[PDB]
């Protein structure tokens, strides 16, 4: 959690990309899978927004 | 820069810039002209600064320019002064940017790996940067000298 | 406040694992304050018994600095 | 940094297809036949006049 | 991302040159516009929810079919998603204006928007019209000087979408 | 729908529907006729229900149609009644569906954001749906009025 | 996802229409078929292992190279994954039949299955053959009308894969 | 957690006995009261915001110092946490009422809430007053029988905190 | 049971139970009386079910009671019948609960490891459970046989 | 404050403060006297500011003091003005802090759920803080009015 | 963990000494016992499931109430957990014997076993009896000499549990 | 964490009163010394590595047994951990100095430090002497007033350890 919430992670994978890409990248890094369904995309997009 | 750090910090929280962030950017842009003339002073006299810094570095560290030293020879001493010139240009970049960010991406990330691969000793870099600090701060006024000295200190701490 | 030190036992009911699991059942950890509600809810939903929670970093009742 | 494209932009909705109403479905046809019988029974429940 | 100052720095760093007079002129121009940009960003931060309200009202008045049954913005969920997209566009436009550079609109916004919207069936023309609606509302709010500056980023977003 | 929730619940556990869930579906299929009759009763009287609920709302909350109120004006009042008609339609949908799933997907998810962007008070929405509940349960027998009141109560709780 | 009820609800929600006589007739037809659907679902659930056994037996009898060394269903992992996919197809066909709607087949089965199999070298024609064998086994167990109904969902899967 | 049925199952399992007459009497007693519980739970669900608002008004009127500066409930953050706690108490009491057992309160409410409040400095007596306020407000809503039933779990919560 | 599953599903989403979940619980409590009648019927016929089930198992699988078999001897055959009694009690618990959750929690999780350590053949378990199912369904009427046989089918699948 | 924000940003990366962070700390401390005078000016005039702001509040939105309104009544009006007093004190705290964190953590985090629990309309509260902004900036000079208006704008945006 | 060799290395590192005659002597002692240790470890590896079977049979014969209802080993889950724990004890005793040092038992097995068992309700005395039952069974297979060496680590586990 | 300003704000907020003349006096006292604190922090950051080198050399010259075999700082690992701890102490003391308040020290350094060092076997007294060496080097390097200021927080760390 502390690595994934660090400013280095944000520079690498949050800032360079759109929020949809952010969802799929963070899901890859932290859950081991791509974004699962539309409901998941909506949930994480709303939180990012 | 200051603006980019403020924007990315605000974007990390999905918010607009706070009154403090806007005040910080306002103070930065209000100080743009003194920053630009400090960059003028450092750029217009870069050759003299590099020459004097090289003299001080090689007098405090004769081993570098002795046979067996990393900077021994004509071409290796030229490469030494070229690295000093790089870092002086980077300090000017950081001064105009208002933060050590351009210094950080162009010359700090991976610098330890680079200088280990090249077999350039890092204490030598620290001494060279301190010498170039003293030479460059001798050219500026106190208010500007402290500000540029903070950039040279950041560089030295990164090399240390 | 900013920090809870939580000692919790999480038993197993779903299955008996080949792994040792002495690591994960009885533990003590440091959970930062605004994570504690979610963490406690998850521990209760897994079936565990929270043995103790303590203040370590911050001061209870503080307004600023939270 | 191999690609900046979004692998999962979104999921195409499946809410409505084009055609294949499934009202021609044979057991749907049987149900539509049976509802006619139910309506007829309700009709004969009324007085003869 | 990248701002005007960082753009100048990278341009000169690739060339490996100290700053010439042209670079200092560009930096002077950005420093001169900085106060206007800060004032505009503060105004937009103060009135963002308002801006979204009038922009959405104007867009759904010009195209009432969007929020009536059968329209893409017809349900509570899809209306809320529409407003959220407009909030993205306004906030990232304000970021780009304050930066003086459209890069952040490239990384955080325009990358893959067409694919998402064509996957969802979101009408790109109507989204462009909503962006324009935000452009009039925001330009009327910020004033004569800042309206021209913010139009650059709103039209950049529109051209990226269309 | 009842079948949709049963199927989704079974899918989440990667299993076939158990005899309990199949019996639940069997009961829902049995009560489908009563549900359709109730839905038709509420549909045939939608104009009366909307008119009476709007009345009761505006006696119980005069501020909404008072100056400074969101429903002020004939046009805004027509929009108010149009929203009431949307929600009555969704209630009939949820009656035939056997659950509040159509109500939630069409009229509850993101409704707070929509009404905030519209400047619409949520206590006003709750009072309006309570008015509709009273009017619509007045039109039904006790057994059917209870099950319609359940959907109206869910709507009120989701708006509140 | 969608079932018959939700499909009627959606078609009357896009039009912003209350239910008419036609919609009530469609709902009555589904409510009439519900008992048969639940009967078929219970029969299939009780007999899923039998169906998978028989269908995989016909598939591997007709395509013996799939289980000879080097075949796509040759290892215990790949045989187990093959019969697991057959169980998946049976389960989602039963879901679809119980819902009266094939939307679940597109959403939760057919989406990306073709290029899943192509990226794994799973033969798609032999998977379709397995699905047809499964349809033949299921029809014998659920009865003629239920067999015709279940064939629709099996054929939807087969056509989506092909 | 365990409900009433699972409770009697576990109790007869621990001695390894089959269900006696008394066990079936207990189960009949639970199934008889289940429909009243379902009305009570639906009513409470309909009015959760109302119940919490009335109970919080009563608690902060009887103890005005809690929300005045220096009180535990003085800030927007700490007040919001207080009303969140009351919301959770009410919903979990509704759960325990539907289940017919106070177990879920042990596993998912009281499981570390005592010493969490103790380390936080949350006053126990005030929290008990809030639970009692929810109790009166909820009973006046759900009627006499459901009021007694809900009150049982409310006093379970109070005594767990006490 | 069904109530516990509805509660945990609602708590997973941090919500109250929907009118659909409440209706499901209503149907469950409606079916409760028939469930207790079925469980009472199987509880009354303890010794019968155990006796015929054991006899069919031992005639169908003589190896278990033969020399070298796992159940050879009076005490081992007694333990066999004791395990059958355990599982019949678990099936009664499942009948009252409405689901196989009590069977799952008491006698299915880690059963294969237990019978591996005990050197109990799993196919012998499956056949004993099938014999119990046959006897129990026979002693029941046409209606009760389906729901009782569902639990025995689940148990045999768990062992197999 | 600004110091706390700089320190936590530095601490997250296990570094010392960068020249930019130290520069912003200098900018903060050098501006301390001016913002402190502003905070005093807002402090002595608090009663007058609250009363004028409440008058403007009630004039602009009269539904709050109209029947069916949240502020209807005398004690509710006193509570209305008490909230404005709270927020003006928090604004002074934000001014001396140089950032909106005191405001955020005393009166902004959780404010939506709080005023939702109180049936207090957030548009009405935004009108309240805008009236306070107008009044307070009226008693200040333009340079001070700018910074105070920035904090009031932050509060207005956060409230709704 | 540390073995005998690493123990000698650490005791010489703490005092900063190169190896003298005594260190080489202790090393030679370990390499003398090495063949016996390897043979015993292989024998136990071949016979682990057996040794567990007789150990559990002895534990449950001597204490039948553990597996009847009310005992902590009464369920398939709890019986499986009991034999799993016994298998862990045997495996780690074999590791310790092969290493020749008891640090692995404290580092892996005994670190937190008291808290876990007491919080779960596992009876310590019965588990110690199971350790002794396992030791007695293992000694019969390993051989007379290796039996005492393995018993050393079994008593270490028991006393750590006791 | 709390600085001087947030500490004053917290006191007046828990009292629920506007700032008094003494509050503005403390705020003036803080703003007056802010430039001195910023200079001291920049000087310390410029010389942090040098300070740690001289302080560790002084510590291991006054106590050579710490890095000789058998000492808690004898290995590359434990020597690295020692100098890293000194780095932490220096950086957090600089943080506390710049904040003007010691709350970050007990919030992020002192909490549990003594128990951790005792469990590890780290000598508390030697750590205190390392802090004193850092104090002397830093105080000689920054200047008299900054020396006193940094010494306040160094003494806080020393008193928290011992
Ligand atoms: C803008 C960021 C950047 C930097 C800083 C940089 C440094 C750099 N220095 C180099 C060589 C060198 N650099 C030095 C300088 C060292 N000698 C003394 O010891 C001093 C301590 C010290 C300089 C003050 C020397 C002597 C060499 C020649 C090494 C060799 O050829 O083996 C090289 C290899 C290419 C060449 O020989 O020209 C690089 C890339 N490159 C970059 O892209
Ligand atoms: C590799 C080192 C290691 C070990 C050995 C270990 C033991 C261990 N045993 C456990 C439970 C258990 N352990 C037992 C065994 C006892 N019950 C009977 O009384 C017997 C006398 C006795 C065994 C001889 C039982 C029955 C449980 C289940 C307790 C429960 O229901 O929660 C648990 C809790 C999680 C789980 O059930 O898997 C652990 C962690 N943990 C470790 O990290
Ligand atoms: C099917 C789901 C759905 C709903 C419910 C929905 C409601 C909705 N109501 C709207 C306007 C409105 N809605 C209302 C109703 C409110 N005013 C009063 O205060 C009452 C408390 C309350 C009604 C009981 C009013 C007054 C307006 C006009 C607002 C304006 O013009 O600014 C709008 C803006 C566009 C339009 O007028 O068509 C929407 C989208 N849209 C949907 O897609
Ligand atoms: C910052 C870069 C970025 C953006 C902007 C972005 C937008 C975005 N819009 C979405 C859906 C949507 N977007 C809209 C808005 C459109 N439909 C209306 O008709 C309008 C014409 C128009 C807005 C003015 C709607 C209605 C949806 C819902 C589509 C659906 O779910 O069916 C979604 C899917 C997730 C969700 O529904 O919450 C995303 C990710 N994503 C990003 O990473
Ligand atoms: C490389 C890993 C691998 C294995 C092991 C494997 C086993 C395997 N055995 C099969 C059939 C079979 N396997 C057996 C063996 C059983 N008969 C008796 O009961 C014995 C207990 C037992 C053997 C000792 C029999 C009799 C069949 C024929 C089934 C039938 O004709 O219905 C099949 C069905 C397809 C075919 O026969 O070609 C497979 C895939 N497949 C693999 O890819
Ligand atoms: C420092 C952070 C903080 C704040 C801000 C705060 C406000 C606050 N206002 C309250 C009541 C209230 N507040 C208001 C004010 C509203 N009336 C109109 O609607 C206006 C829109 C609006 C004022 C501009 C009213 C009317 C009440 C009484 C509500 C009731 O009794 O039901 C209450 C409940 C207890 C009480 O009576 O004091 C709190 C906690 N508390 C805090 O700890
Ligand atoms: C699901 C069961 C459950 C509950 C109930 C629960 C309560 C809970 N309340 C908390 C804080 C709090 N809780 C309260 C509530 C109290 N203040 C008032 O005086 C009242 C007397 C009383 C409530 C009626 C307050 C004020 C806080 C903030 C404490 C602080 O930050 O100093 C926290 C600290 C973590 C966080 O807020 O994110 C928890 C975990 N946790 C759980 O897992
Ligand atoms: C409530 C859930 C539960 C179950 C099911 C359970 C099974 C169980 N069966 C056991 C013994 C046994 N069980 C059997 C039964 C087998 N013999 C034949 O192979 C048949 C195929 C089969 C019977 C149908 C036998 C023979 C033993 C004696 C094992 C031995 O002494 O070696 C034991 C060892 C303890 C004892 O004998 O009392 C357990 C724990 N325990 C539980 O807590
Ligand atoms: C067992 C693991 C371990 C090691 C290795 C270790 C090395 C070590 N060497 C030290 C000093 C030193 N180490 C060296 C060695 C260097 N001189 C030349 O540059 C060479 C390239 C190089 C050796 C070949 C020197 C000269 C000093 C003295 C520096 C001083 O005190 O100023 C010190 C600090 C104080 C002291 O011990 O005198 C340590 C801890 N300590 C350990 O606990
Ligand atoms: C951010 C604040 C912070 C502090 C201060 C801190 C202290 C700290 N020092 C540690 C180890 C250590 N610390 C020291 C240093 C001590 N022993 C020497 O003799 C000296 C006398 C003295 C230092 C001057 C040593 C030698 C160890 C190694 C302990 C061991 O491995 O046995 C550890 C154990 C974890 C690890 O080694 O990775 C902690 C937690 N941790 C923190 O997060």
């Amino acid at each position: 959690q502390a690595l994934a919430s660090s400013d280095l992670y944000r520079k690498q994978f949050f800032e360079p990309y759109p929020p949809t890409k952010n969802v799929e990248l963070s899901l890859k890094h932290l859950l081991g899978r791509a974004t699962k369904d539309q409901a998941e995309l909506r949930k994480y997009n709303q939180i990012i927004a | 820069s200051v603006v980019t750090k403020a924007i990315v910090s605000a974007d990390a929280e999905a918010r607009y810039l706070s009154p403090g962030e806007l005040d910080r950017i306002r103070g930065f842009v209000s100080s743009g002209e003194r920053r630009l003339r400090v960059a003028q002073t450092l750029t217009e006299s870069r050759e003299r600064i590099i020459k004097q810094a090289g003299d001080q570095l090689f007098q405090k560290r004769p081993d570098l320019v002795s046979p067996g030293g990393n900077a021994y020879g004509a071409e290796r001493t030229a490469s030494c002064l070229r690295d000093l010139d790089y870092y002086l240009r980077l300090v000017t970049f950081g001064i105009v940017a208002g933060d050590v960010t351009p210094i950080e991406e162009i010359g700090v990330i991976g610098v330890k790996e680079m200088y280990r691969n090249l077999e350039v000793p890092l204490p030598g870099m620290v001494e060279a940067v301190k010498a170039m600090k003293s030479v460059a701060t001798g050219l500026l006024s106190g208010d500007d000298s402290a500000e540029v000295g903070y950039y040279f200190d950041y560089l030295a701490g990164a090399l240390a | 406040t900013r920090l809870f030190k939580v000692t919790a036992l999480i038993p197993s009911y779903k299955k008996v694992r080949g792994g040792r699991e002495l690591q994960n059942t009885y533990f003590t950890k440091l959970v930062e304050y605004d994570r504690w509600f979610a963490e406690q809810q998850r521990i209760q939903k897994q079936g565990g018994k929270i043995l103790s929670v303590k203040m370590v970093a911050g001061k209870p009742g503080l307004n600023t600095g939270v | 940094k191999q690609s900046a494209e979004v692998v999962v932009p979104s999921f195409k909705p499946v809410t409505s297809p084009r055609g294949m109403d499934m009202s021609q479905t044979p057991l749907m046809l049987q149900a539509m036949g049976d509802i006619a019988e139910a309506e007829q029974e309700v009709a004969l429940q009324k007085p003869l006049f | 991302m990248q701002d005007a100052i960082t753009s100048v720095i990278n341009t000169y760093d690739v060339q490996g040159k100290y700053f010439d007079t042209s670079a200092f002129d560009k930096l002077k121009a950005y420093y001169a516009t900085g106060e206007l940009r800060v004032r505009a960003a503060g105004t937009i931060s103060a009135n963002a929810a308002t801006i979204i309200k009038e922009a959405s009202a104007k867009l759904f008045s010009n195209q009432p079919d969007l929020v009536r049954p059968g329209g893409n913005a017809y349900t509570t969920r899809r209306y809320a998603a529409c407003v959220r997209d407009m909030d993205y566009f306004l906030r990232y436009a304000t970021y780009a204006m304050l930066a003086g550079d459209t890069s952040i609109l490239d990384e955080r916004v325009l990358n893959g928007l067409k694919e998402t919207y064509n996957s969802l069936g979101v009408p790109i023309s109507s989204t462009v019209q909503g962006i324009q609606a935000m452009k009039e509302v925001t330009g009327s709010l910020v004033g004569s000087g800042a309206a021209k500056e913010m139009g650059v980023y709103f039209d950049y977003l529109s051209s990226g979408l269309s």
